[PDB]
């Protein structure tokens, strides 16, 4: 059936669905899993590496990247998609602070950040396809720390505990079992953690994993190969 | 389920050199054989009421098809007319036997119920029955290592092992496809399990069920899994599945939907409403990417054997093989042939074997030599620009 | 034609003549010829020789003659034949144009020559598989091979 | 440059290089050929079974047998009563492909006993009607009957309950609680068109419906369907529809219907228009100008895109059911039911192994544990485990994503 | 074809042969350059002199010495092994000053071979001096073939009509892996003596060349005692010195070499390998039974059978002991000692407490588990001699019935003159009773193992000659010849003269006892000529049933060695089963069993199951016997599962019920840690030990109504003696 419907992005089914949308949908599934929490003490972020064996530095897989001093912002999807939104969000937080000086809220951001996964193919702009990434951005902004999701369908939402990626339907209960309102960053990273062990196939171990945390306070700091072992 | 029937293969001499001990072992084959037949010719040679009641029998007795049995002693049969009739029921019958569809025995005059015939498997399947030895154990068929292991764990091992499994649970798998490119031991790898296995083996050819008049195919379907499932806990082997296998397609002629009805009984068999017995089904074919997925599913095909051009170590072991039983030179290094990265396949290399034979045959000499081996590669093999890449 | 003359010749005349050359020699019994050429350089003249020389069964099924309309008919027609050559062996049979019965295997379903297609592969079991020949040369001829089905 | 043996070189060639117990080996090889030929020619030919009775349970001066027997009925079947005209009924019947013929009655004590149909007796030369005999059933009719319960249950089709909720209520509720459907004033629907890709439940659905239920079941088999002898087909409908009507309660399971009837249209499907008629029979048949009683179809097919829409339509079919590939949580389940027999640790990630493999269906699912504990056996360990798992799921889901991070 | 030049050769050869010898000798000799040609076959000169082979053949008649006659005879022979001319010219050749094959080729060498062996044959014991010239012949040959790797063809040679030793004592070193298997292969289905030959041949190859842990098994072989101590002497090295007195007793220093020989510690290392996969657990029936997945005597016999089959050895009673009733005999006391074998330790103690104990069910008991504990270890302070030679001397049954196995049990092939001395006067068992004479003569022969004791022959020789009419022919008197039969194993045609002397015995009977001594004679060697007598005196039609019996297990036993004929024979069984009468159908599952005890193979269990189901319930136990025994000591898999599904069909059948249960104990037998099989080393050994236990049971198997369904059970428990450890 879906044989001249899901061929193209503006091409509408019986339904009313954007295929070509719902299998970006799709291949966001298929990256390696994020989770992050929003507490009242700041923002924290999970992520678990594939690293296919050694001889791959562990600064190529760039599942956090850090977004402006006050916003960090994990991945899952396709790697060149994930440059290109991040490369959009840095460039559009630097011209607010520089048009504006201060520091843009996250609902900015990834509203802007959405604004350019809109454009699929209109003719006004160039893509031609949904930009097949979902993104995660926790920073902290003048209302205390916030945690905004973004689909690849330009759709994003605040969101005090998601997890994304492959272990994305397996991870949702489990966050949805042990997050509450008040939880402090600590509680917030070993519940992470644990999380990530129940849904990896290797052993979590401080090299098959990535962590990072903004504080409203110190900035977006990325754990350290001693502190990743100290929690682990 | 009358009983595994398998075949009876003769020992093995284990020397192939031409050795007296061959001789020897085979003189032993020999001697026991004559004293078998003699037994047999002294014994049957040297060394009445049933006689007159079969008598009594009519001798040219006839086959009906039993429908709806009646009472004690009057069964209804039919004839091969489409006429059928209420015919009586002798007392030399062991009763119990008589089920609707059974092939009975009838009287030639009288027409009454005088035999059971509990044998009647079609001849297109029983020709297709296997009897027959081959002599292709497990020992010519050089490298594909991983190959027979899978194969062995899903026919032999719950045959000659059948504790592994229920320790745990776990029920062996009942299908296996070997598919790949054209000559590689996916038909030596079915000869081996007939060797070693003391199970039934079936032949089937795909083209052999595809039958003429309409419906037939699968009813001779049918047939051969119900003589398998019957006759043995066996193996049928399906060679060129790509006979019937292709992707079932809308299709605007007779045979093609034909074709593909044969294809939906068979599926039928494999996983149906009902059950499988311990019948193992052994596929193969030339290209796996022209079938259905309904058989290609794994729950009647539950392993796949890739069966790839086998590699340097492969090729090696069988240049072993397919020279072993030669007059080899001592100049003759079988190594220009195996570092060499041409296709060759398991048949090239004893096409390749039997050539050089050839040559050195013409060269009036009965053992191969170097440049007998390159000639034989070169007049045998049969057939991405330059600087598109690199 | 001497040098084709003389390869034909050893195939085909050299085992059943002489079987214990290759028995000695421990190489398996060649089984099969195909010739390739233009239009009119042998490629039947050289069988007829061949018959006419032959001490065995020569047989012909040149042609379409295993494309039959019903269905479940060429592959039956094909086993039927092999039986026939295996009875009356030792035998030579003779295949003009194989291109005809049996070629490429374009895919099937829609618009693919499934039926000549099964004729092909019965011939492919037959000329070699499980319970494989004893002294059943195949001879076939073809105008173009670049064509022919790879297995065969 | 090319030499062809010849006189002596022939010879040589075999006498020259050869052992000196040479030609004794040879002859011996073909001897021992020869006399298995002899030992298979002397035996090899078995008496069969033909039926033949142990003793204590025959009869001796059976010639009362043979001397009154031949009866050819089953050819009988009355089909005009000629009126009876009054006195001498005259009756008539068909002995089918033979003939038709008109007769009398002879030695039959109540001459009344025929009702115009009732598969009557009848002899050979003279037909004169002798006795008569029940309806017809035929074998194959009979036998399409499951009567031996699947050892499946409704809770082992893992990974499907809205599937299986929609199946339970058209085959079961309105069998077992009628109130709830006559008091709320909806009619059940009566068909079921069972579809999806290839394995994920299906069967094993139409399985565990005939465990549970209480009503007549027929799996009807595809290929009982084309036969021979055009119009027999159409019959075989008529007749399976007949013995439903019989039944009290009926769920015929037609399954590979693929098979019995795709499109309608020829052009040379011609010579193959009688299973076009047969699956005209069944439309007609499944709703017509005819009530079709207690009956309830639950049809099967992988590939519901080349169908009748005469068969498809909802006047036949009235619940078709997709069969999804199942999600995280079915397939799940399914790995959790696959591995309740097997031997496990007690701490395997069955919600990894279903994360693992993603769009699986159920059948790949079972082969990912049976191949788990293929792998178990050949590392010759009791107990597998969840690298076991992972390495079966390599092995069968799968059969480089540097790009998808 | 013939090429110009090949041509212009041809005409050479033609003027050659029309032409003063000088040259001619000169340039015909030369031309065999063809077949010396390193890369070539036709010679051509050979076949190019064809026409001329005529002429020349007579002009070597009509020729005399000189310059010529020298060098033609060459090419005279050479064209003659292409066609004609035998060794006559072939010596006259040689004689001719050309031996040396090197001018020559491997074809004339092998050509040569061949032609010196079939006037061997041809040759008798007369002439024998022409044999001098053809030794030093094959003498000059042997050299070329170690040379060229025709290692085959030398040991043809070798082998030829006779035994050589000169040939494999000079096969140089490092190289002798085929000399080694090649001939044990060749030994292994040689038809004479001469067997014997090429086994102290390899034996020597092994003793040149200063290694001998493979003469070390085929000392066995050759039935010489003295070459085992032969072989023993040297022992240069005690780190082989202990592998060696482990084998002898599975089959300088002096403190240790005893010991070993004796296997006081053999328990030891089967503990230690039991550790090793511990499957220490004392058990209940029901688990080698499955009946949760379907208090007769009856029931008690069979669950203490497969209680003990299974737990063997293990050490771990008359609790479970006292449910006796009539036929509740000393089963499950001899059972509890065998649980109980191989532990002297607590054996002593354990056997003692149960001997100080109620009525001879419970002393005789007592004895036999002494004596099947004991089985398979020794030592100097002897156990259970004296409870044995004190004890139960009294005329009468059970008790001497059963301490007479049990002193068998303690000293089988070991042929001690001290328990010789016990048992032969003991044998005078007139004044005793039948089944008591009966064992005496068990125990006698177990102990004999093939010795050929002058002695104990004479006293199953007298035993015999007293014979009482009615007795002979009633049954349980067979032992006497197997006794005789366990005396003599193997030695080939020395029984001829104990035939003779048994040909005095009444017809109807003795029978059995020519089969018997027969087949405990020459066996496993293989003869063909032997197995066909045993075929045709099972083939003559009697419208004598345990005739046939006999010669069956004698087809089974004769044919344990070579697979082939193994399985050859297998081919046999089942004819005999089809065409057969009833005792040859019961004799058959044994024979079965004998093949393949503890090697299940698919094809034995499906016919054996084929048969099974018999209307004959003597054919149906043999049959599921067979099942356990080619089950015993494997716990294959599938076997228990038919078989519980035929003691299902089975159910109320109250024999059958109990021989199947049985044939389930075996299967599980050991839990695997002990098997029955035969071969104990390289397969290739009829070993002395658990050969009588195996022969007694099949013999006493061989009639299953009379003996087993009777008053007497020691036939499993003699099986238990043949037991062996499978680690
Ligand atoms: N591993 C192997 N060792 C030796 N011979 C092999 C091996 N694999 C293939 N062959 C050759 O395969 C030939 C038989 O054909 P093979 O089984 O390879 O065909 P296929 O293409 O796999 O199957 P099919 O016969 O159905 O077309 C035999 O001559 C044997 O020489
Ligand atoms: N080398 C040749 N020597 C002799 N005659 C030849 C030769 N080549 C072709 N011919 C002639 O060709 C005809 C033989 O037909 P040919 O064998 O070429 O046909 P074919 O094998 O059936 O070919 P195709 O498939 O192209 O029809 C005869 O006229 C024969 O004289
Ligand atoms: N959702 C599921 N729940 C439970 N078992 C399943 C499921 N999907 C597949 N299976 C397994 O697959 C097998 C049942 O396959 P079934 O016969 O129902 O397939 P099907 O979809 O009808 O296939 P076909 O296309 O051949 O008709 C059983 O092993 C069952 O365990
Ligand atoms: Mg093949
Ligand atoms: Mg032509
Ligand atoms: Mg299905």
């Amino acid at each position: 059936t879906r044989s001249e419907y899901d061929r193209g992005v503006n091409t509408f089914s019986p339904e009313g669905r954007l295929f070509q949308v719902e299998y970006a949908i799709e291949a966001i599934k298929l990256g390696s899993t994020a989770i992050g929490i929003q507490t009242s003490e700041g923002v924290c972020l999970a992520v678990e590496k594939r690293i296919t064996s050694p001889l791959m530095e562990p600064s190529s897989i760039e599942k956090i990247v850090e977004i402006d001093a006050h916003i960090g912002c994990a991945m899952s999807g396709l790697i060149a998609d994930a440059k290109t939104l991040i490369d959009k969000a840095r460039v559009e937080t630097q011209n607010h602070w520089f048009t504006y000086n201060e520091t843009m809220t996250v609902e900015s951001v990834t509203q802007a950040v959405s604004n350019l996964a809109l454009q699929f193919g209109e003719e006004d702009a160039a893509m031609s396809r949904p930009f097949g990434v979902a993104l995660l951005f926790g920073g902290v902004d003048e209302k205390g720390p916030q945690l905004f999701h973004m689909d690849p369908s330009g759709t994003f939402v605040q969101c005090d505990a998601r997890a994304i990626g492959s272990a994305s339907e397996g991870a949702q209960s489990s966050l949805q079992e042990v997050y509450h309102k008040s939880m402090t960053l600590k509680e917030a990273i070993k519940s992470s953690l644990i999380i990530l062990k129940q849904v990896m196939e290797e052993k979590l171990n401080a090299t098959n994993i990535e962590l990072a945390t903004v504080q409203p306070g110190q900035n977006f700091h990325m754990f350290t190969k001693e502190e990743l072992e100290e929690v682990i | 389920t009358k009983g595994p029937d398998a075949a009876s293969k003769l020992p093995l001499v284990t020397p192939h050199t031409q050795c007296r001990l061959k001789l020897l072992k085979l003189e032993r084959i020999k001697d026991y054989l004559l004293m078998e037949e003699e037994f047999i010719r002294n014994q049957e040679q040297m060394k009445e009421e049933r006689s007159k009641v079969d008598d009594l029998r009519g001798t040219p007795m006839s086959v009906g098809t039993l429908e709806e049995i009646i009472d004690d002693n009057h069964a209804i049969v039919s004839t091969s007319v489409g006429s059928e009739h209420y015919v009586s029921i002798l007392s030399f019958v062991d009763k119990d036997l008589l089920e609707p569809g059974c092939s009975v025995l009838l009287n030639h005059k009288v027409h009454a119920v005088i035999g059971v015939l509990m044998d009647d498997t079609d001849p297109l399947v029983t020709v297709m029955k296997v009897e027959k030895a081959p002599q292709e154990t497990y020992a010519d068929i050089g490298g594909l290592d991983n190959q027979i292991q899978e194969i062995k764990e899903s026919v032999e091992l719950p045959l000659t092992h059948p504790e592994y499994y229920e320790e745990m649970g776990i029920k062996p798998p009942k299908g296996v496809i070997l598919y790949g490119p054209p000559g590689t031991g996916k038909t030596l790898l079915a000869k081996a399990v007939a060797n070693q296995t003391s199970a039934t083996f079936l032949r089937v050819v795909g083209s052999e069920l595809i039958q003429k008049y309409l419906g037939d195919g699968p009813k001779l379907v049918r047939e051969l899994f119900r003589v398998a499932e019957e006759h043995a806990p066996s193996i049928v082997f399906i060679d060129e599945i790509d006979a019937i296998g292709t992707k079932r397609y809308d299709s605007n002629s007779g045979g093609e939907r034909e074709i593909q009805r044969t294809m939906l009984e068979l599926l039928n068999q494999l996983d149906g409403f009902d059950s499988r017995g311990d019948v193992k089904v052994i596929m193969a074919t030339n290209r796996i990417e022209t079938l259905d997925p309904a058989l290609i599913r794994p729950g009647r095909i539950d392993r796949k054997i890739e069966f790839p051009l086998p590699d340097e170590k492969t090729k090696k072991r069988i240049f072993q093989i397919h020279t072993s039983r030669m007059t080899l030179a001592d100049d003759v290094t079988l190594d220009d042939l195996i570092m060499a990265k041409d296709d060759l396949s398991g048949a090239d290399i004893k096409a390749i074997c039997t050539e050089a034979g050839l040559m050195a045959l013409r060269e009036r000499r009965m053992k191969v030599t170097n440049e007998d081996f390159k000639k034989s590669k070169e007049n045998v093999l049969y057939k991405t620009p330059e600087g598109l890449y690199l | 034609l001497d040098k084709q003359i003389k390869e034909i010749k050893e195939v085909i005349e050299l085992p059943v003549k002489h079987p214990e050359l290759f028995e000695a020699l421990g190489i398996a019994q060649p089984k099969g010829v195909l010739l390739y050429g233009p239009p009119g350089t042998g490629k039947t003249l050289l069988a007829r020789a061949v018959a006419h020389h032959t001490d065995c069964t020569f047989i012909r099924v040149s042609g379409s003659e295993l494309v039959q309309k019903f269905i479940g008919e060429g592959a039956r027609m094909v086993r039927e034949l092999f039986v026939m050559a295996r009875e009356h062996a030792p035998s030579i049979i003779f295949m003009d144009e194989i291109d005809s019965i049996g070629s490429s295997r374009l895919e099937g379903g829609s618009g693919g020559d499934s039926e000549v297609q099964r004729t092909m592969l019965e011939l492919l079991n037959q000329l070699d598989g499980f319970e494989a020949t004893k002294n059943i040369k195949v001879i076939m001829a073809t105008n173009r091979i670049d064509i022919l089905d790879s297995a065969l | 440059p090319i030499r062809a043996l010849d006189e002596g070189d022939i010879a040589l060639l075999k006498t020259y290089g050869q052992s000196t117990y040479s030609r004794q080996i040879k002859q011996v090889e073909d001897d021992i050929q020869q006399l298995l030929k002899k030992i298979n020619e002397l035996t090899g030919i078995k008496e069969s079974d033909t039926g033949l009775a142990p003793p204590a349970l025959w009869d001796l001066a059976a010639d009362k047998q043979t001397l009154q027997s031949e009866q050819p009925l089953q050819v009988a079947r009355c089909t005009k009563i000629i009126n009876a005209d009054s006195e001498d009924p005259k009756y008539i019947i068909n002995v089918k492909q033979f003939a038709k013929f008109v007769v009398d009655l002879s030695d039959q004590v109540a001459p009344t006993d025929i009702e115009e149909g009732m598969r009557v007796g009848v002899d050979r030369n003279k037909y004169q009607i002798h006795i008569p005999l029940p309806p017809k059933i035929d074998p194959t009719v009979t036998m399409m009957q499951v009567e031996e319960k699947p050892d499946v249950t409704y809770s082992d089709v893992g990974g499907c309950k809205e599937q299986i909720e929609k199946l339970r209520e058209v085959v079961e509720t309105p069998l077992l609680h009628p109130e709830r459907f006559v008091n709320l004033g909806i009619e059940p629907p009566k068909g079921v068109l069972l579809f999806g890709p290839p394995g994920t439940g299906k069967t094993l659905c139409a399985r565990a419906v005939a465990n549970r239920t209480d009503a007549c079941f027929i799996r009807v088999i595809g290929s009982e369907l084309v036969q021979k002898y055009v119009g027999e087909g159409a019959r075989m409908v008529r007749e399976l529809f007949e013995m439903a009507r019989t039944k009290k309660a009926c769920l015929i399971f037609f399954d590979e219907i693929d098979a019995i009837g795709g499109a309608r249209f020829d052009d040379g499907a011609g010579g193959d228009n009688e299973v076009q008629r047969t699956m005209l029979e069944l439309i007609n048949q499944l709703d017509g100008f005819d009530p079709r009683g207690n009956i309830k179809v639950l049809m099967a097919t992988n590939r519901p895109d080349t169908l009748d829409p005469a068969l498809m339509r909802p006047g036949r079919l009235d619940r078709k059911i997709e069969f999804s590939l199942p999600d995280l949580e079915g397939r799940t389940h399914i790995f959790k039911i696959h591995a309740r027999s097997m031997s496990v640790e007690r701490d395997i990630r069955f919600e990894l192994l279903a994360r693992l493999c993603p769009n699986s269906t159920g059948a790949e699912i079972r082969s990912v544990c049976t191949e788990a504990g293929m792998f178990a056996i050949r590392a010759r360990r009791k107990i597998a485990t969840e690298k076991d798992f992972l390495e079966a799921v390599n092995k069968v889901i799968k059969s480089r994503y540097m790009t998808y991070n | 074809e013939l090429s110009e030049e090949d041509k212009q050769l041809q005409d050479e050869l033609e003027m050659l042969v029309e032409r003063l010898y000088r040259p001619a000798l000169e340039e015909l000799r030369r031309q065999i350059r063809s077949s010396t040609t390193s890369m070539t076959s036709v010679p051509k000169p050979l076949k190019f002199l064809r026409p001329h082979y005529g002429k020349l053949k007579e002009i070597y008649e009509n020729m005399a010495p000189g310059e010529n006659k020298r060098f033609a005879a060459d090419i005279i022979s050479v064209l003659a092994m292409t066609m004609s001319g035998e060794r006559e010219c072939l010596k006259y050749r040689l004689v001719g000053s050309q031996e040396e094959l090197a001018s020559w080729g491997h074809e004339y060498v092998r050509h040569l071979a061949g032609e010196v062996a079939k006037e061997w044959q041809e040759l008798d014991d007369a002439e024998k001096v022409q044999r001098e010239p053809l030794l030093t012949l094959v003498k000059e040959i042997v050299p070329y073939n170690m040379a060229h790797n025709a290692e085959h063809e030398a040991c043809d040679l070798l082998m030829e009509i006779e035994q050589v030793d000169m040939l494999e004592k000079d096969i140089d070193e490092n190289a002798y892996a085929k000399v080694c298997l090649y001939l044990t292969s060749c030994v292994n289905y040689v038809p004479e003596p001469e067997n014997s030959a090429l086994l102290r041949c390899a034996l020597g190859v092994f003793r040149k060349f200063s290694r001998f842990p493979e003469a070390l098994r085929l000392a066995l072989m050759l039935n010489d005692m003295e070459l085992v101590e032969d072989i023993f002497t040297s022992c240069k090295d005690v780190v082989v010195q202990k592998q060696m007195a482990f084998m002898l007793g599975r089959h300088e220093e002096y403190e240790d070499l005893t010991e070993i020989m004796s296997n006081v510690q053999l328990n030891s290392n089967f503990l230690a390998l039991a550790r090793e996969l511990d499957i220490m657990e004392p058990k209940v029936p029901d688990d080698i039974y499955k009946t949760h997945l379907e208090d007769s005597a009856r029931m008690n016999l069979a669950s203490s059978f497969v209680n003990g089959f299974v737990n063997a050895a293990f050490g771990q009673g008359n609790k479970w002991l006292y449910k006796n009733k009539d036929h509740g005999m000393l089963s499950a006391a001899a059972s509890l000692g065998m649980i109980l074998l191989w532990d002297v330790d607590g054996g002593l103690t354990q056997i003692d407490k149960y001997l100080y104990s109620s009525e001879d069910y419970i002393k005789s008991g007592a004895l036999l588990a002494c004596g099947i504990v004991n089985s398979g270890v020794r030592n100097e302070c002897d156990p259970a001699l004296a409870l044995l030679s004190d004890y139960v001397l009294h005329n009468s049954n059970t008790m001497r019935l059963g301490s007479i196995f049990g002193l068998g049990l303690a000293y089988a092939g070991s042929n001690r003159e001290d328990v010789l001395t016990l048992l032969l006067p003991v044998m005078g068992d007139s004044k005793s009773s039948m089944e008591v004479a009966g064992v005496t003569a068990l125990a006698c022969g177990m102990i004999a193992v093939g010795s050929c004791n002058g002695d104990v022959t004479s006293t199953i020789l007298q035993t015999i000659m007293e014979k009482s009419e009615t007795e002979l022919k009633d049954t349980y008197a067979r032992w006497l010849p197997l006794g005789l039969g366990l005396n003599h194993l193997g030695k080939g045609e020395a029984i001829e003269a104990i035939l003779a002397a048994l040909e005095v015995v009444s017809e109807p009977f003795r029978s059995f006892a020519n089969t018997l001594v027969d087949v405990c004679a020459y066996a496993g060697s293989g003869n063909v000529l032997k197995v066909q007598q045993l075929l045709h005196i099972c083939s003559e039609h009697f419208d004598m049933g345990a005739h046939q019996g006999v010669a069956v297990l004698g087809i089974a036993l004769i044919a344990m060695g070579e697979e082939i004929g193994a399985e050859m024979a297998l081919r046999t069984f089942g004819h005999l089963l089809r065409y057969g009468e009833p005792t040859l159908r019961r004799a058959v599952p044994l024979a079965l069993a004998l093949i393949s005890v503890s090697n299940p193979r698919l094809n034995i269990l499906d016919t054996l199951s084929k048969f099974s189901h018999d209307a004959d319930p003597e054919v149906s136990y043999n049959s599921i016997f067979a099942m356990g025994m080619v089950g015993s000591g494997t716990n294959n898999a599938r076997l228990a599962a038919m078989l519980r599904q035929l003691a299902q069909y089975h159910a109320k059948d109250p024999n059958n019920l109990f021989m199947v249960r049985l044939a389930q104990g075996l299967t599980h037998l050991g839990k695997g840690t002990l098997t029955l099989c035969p071969y104990h080393s390289d397969r290739q050994l009829m070993s002395q030990v658990a050969v009588a236990g195996l022969l007694t049971v099949l013999v006493s198997f061989l009639d299953v109504r009379n003996i087993i369904l009777g008053k007497s059970h020691y036939v499993l428990y003699g099986l238990v003696a043949a037991m062996q450890p499978r680690m």
